[PDB]
């Protein structure tokens, strides 16, 4: 179904380079945490 | 061709473990930090 498999081709490229997107954003809040974060009984939204 | 989709598909599998993976890494992080 050469159009609408050109389309899945093009369409998993750009969940792969979304998905990709998001494991940087991850890795930078993981970062924030690694230096900064605790957990606290009265922590939270405050 | 066939072959692109393939290698497409593949690709996207391997970005799964990099998710599944920096998931891990924050589950872990969780875990170890301080607490008060």
């Amino acid at each position: 179904s050469s159009n609408t498999l050109v389309e899945m081709t093009l369409g998993m490229k750009k969940l792969k380079e979304e998905m990709e997107g998001v494991v940087k954003e991850l890795a930078e809040n993981n970062h924030i945490l690694e230096r900064f974060g605790s957990l606290t009984m009265d922590g939270g939204l405050r | 061709s066939s072959d692109n989709m393939q290698h497409a598909y593949w690709e996207l599998k391997r970005e799964m473990s990099n998710l599944h993976l920096v998931t891990q890494v924050q589950a872990e992080l969780l875990r170890k930090l301080k607490t008060s």
